[PDB]
């Protein structure tokens, strides 16, 4: 009862400042929870200055 | 001709032929999928021809 | 910059479920936790739940055993609920025995190092005759998901007790998994927020083991994220040599001389085999027609087996 | 030649009927015995694979 | 014609998938589309999903 880390992970980024990036494969559930919390954090948590 | 229930079968491996009492006839209870023999049956063509 | 949670008191309330909970949140954190955490909570956990079981003189799970009053089909289905737990065993198979009329409990069973019966009183099923006895062989492995008994059987390599019916798998701890952040004032900071994680569970996982491994995973998923034609010989050559469908006696011998493949069969010659144990005129004579009946003979040489991966 | 020829003959492939061995000795000058030998080694030569893997996939 | 006759009986047993018809007393009519974790499952505050 080992797990499941992807593998294979195709960044295609758009001119610099604009990013797509694709990671494959997950265990089912998983890219929901990954994403939606690393959306959250970026969001509304994220060091800087303006 | 008549034609046979007999568990001899041309051209199958023992273990197609596992799931089959001596008689041709799958036991009682033997789980199964798609392609397994049920029931041996054989009937008579004479002079293939080949 | 940050600060980082830990958790405080966890609060068992009955033998299922407990209420854990986690101060140090910071502000919206715990919703980026609570979430994430019912997913991994909910699915991905430990469990062992009860497989294969093979009954006294049931041959398929759509029968009727004399003398209860349960369809086999019920028994296999209450099996399946049946909630235990094990320490430094992967599989367990338990016997359970019991006679006379009455309800036969999940207590019943014969204790194991490792057994652990959860719920004693649970009812595996009833008994209807003074002398009327059932005796079975339950397998009960530990495992993570749901595995039905469908994708069970594809490796399949003699499943041939035909005695015994898989159940399907119901491996989880967890049963219902619910999170609310409630604001948490320390004594001092501005405001942060505590998380009440109030779980359910079958009793055989503990509060603590679930939730750090739940982050356990996490994390440990985090981890990628947090950076960023030619066949040479007859194929049929790689097949064992079990598919030669031999006499007993011949097949033990081949692996009893370290002859595993048919590969490694074509080798040897006629001279050798009669020096081998066991091995007579009347056993060689087997052989020698089941090769020439797929194309193959003894001896023949190849100067390179096998390739080369 | 001679392998594909006498197996040719010996069968009826991409000929009419198939001839009996003693009429391809007559053909081959070489006669009786000799030629049923050969067919061995022929059939022999497609048996072992390097050539074996093809044909052996047409049966069931 | 017939010199004798073989009957196996098979129990399958169908669980459910998409593609399913399945209807309410009412004439609502449906069939299962997906069949969702429990994870993605709308939850109330008390966790249980529906």
């Amino acid at each position: 009862t080992e797990f499941l880390k992807p593998r294979l992970v195709d960044i295609e980024q758009v001119s610099s400042t604009h990013a797509k990036v694709t990671l494959e494969p997950l265990e089912r559930g998983f890219g929901h929870t990954l994403g939606n919390a690393l959306r959250r954090i970026l969001l509304s948590s994220m060091p800087g200055c303006a | 001709g008549p034609e046979e229930i007999t568990a001899d079968i041309p051209n199958v491996g023992e273990a197609a032929l596992s799931k089959l009492d001596e008689s041709g006839i799958v036991y009682i209870g033997a789980e199964v999928t798609g392609g397994d023999i049920l029931v041996g049956k054989v009937t008579p063509k004479g002079e293939t021809q080949l | 910059e940050f600060l980082k949670p830990r958790l405080v008191d966890i609060e068992q309330v009955s033998s299922t479920h407990a209420k854990v909970t986690l101060e140090p949140l910071e502000r919206g954190f715990g919703h980026t936790l609570g979430n994430a955490l019912r997913r991994i909570l909910l699915s991905s956990m430990p469990g062992c739940a009860v497989t294969e079981v093979e009954i006294d003189g049931v041959l398929h799970e759509y029968s009727t055993k004399e003398g209860v009053q349960e369809d086999i089909l019920e028994i296999l289905l209450n099996l399946k609920g049946l909630a235990v737990r094990v320490q430094g065993k992967d599989e367990v198979i338990l016997t359970l025995n019991k006679s006379g009329i009455g309800p036969v409990t999940a207590a019943d069973i014969t204790h194991d190092g490792d057994v652990e019966i959860v719920k004693p009183q649970h009812v595996i099923c009833h008994l209807t005759d003074e002398n009327a006895s059932i005796s079975m062989r339950i397998k009960v492995q530990r495992g993570r998901g749901y595995v039905p008994a469908s994708t069970r059987i594809h490796s399949e390599e003699d499943e041939r007790p035909i005695g015994r019916l898989l159940v399907d798998a119901c491996y989880s701890p967890v049963e219902r998994i619910a999170y609310n952040v409630e604001a948490a004032r320390v004594e001092q900071r501005t405001d942060l927020d505590k998380l009440v994680i109030e779980m359910e569970t079958n009793g055989t996982i503990d509060p603590e083991e679930a939730i750090r491994r739940a982050a356990t995973i996490l994390a440990e998923q985090l981890e990628a994220f947090v950076d960023l034609e030619k066949p040479e010989f007859d194929p049929i050559l790689l097949r064992p040599v079990d598919d030669l469908e031999l006499t007993v006696r011949s097949a033990n011998c081949l692996k009893a001389e370290a002859i595993h493949y048919i590969g490694d069969l074509v080798q040897r010659t006629e001279v050798e085999l009669l020096k081998t144990p066991n091995l007579g005129k009347k056993s060689l004579t087997e052989i020698k027609d089941v090769l020439a009946s797929r194309g193959l003979s003894l001896g023949m040489r190849l100067e390179n087996w096998p390739p080369a991966s | 030649a001679r392998e594909a020829k006498v197996l040719r003959m010996r069968f009826g492939i991409d000929m009419n009927t198939d001839y009996t061995l003693e009429e391809v000795g007559k053909q081959f000058d070489v006669t009786r015995e000799r030629i049923r030998q050969i067919e061995a080694k022929a059939l022999r030569k497609l048996r072992h694979p390097s050539r074996s893997e093809v044909l052996r996939s047409f049966l069931d | 014609g017939v010199l004798k006759i073989v009957k196996v009986y098979l129990a399958v047993k169908r669980r459910i998938q998409p593609g399913d018809k399945m209807a309410g007393r009412h004439g609502n009519k449906g069939v299962i589309s997906k069949i969702n974790p429990i994870e993605d499952m709308p939850y109330d505050e008390n966790g249980t999903p529906v």
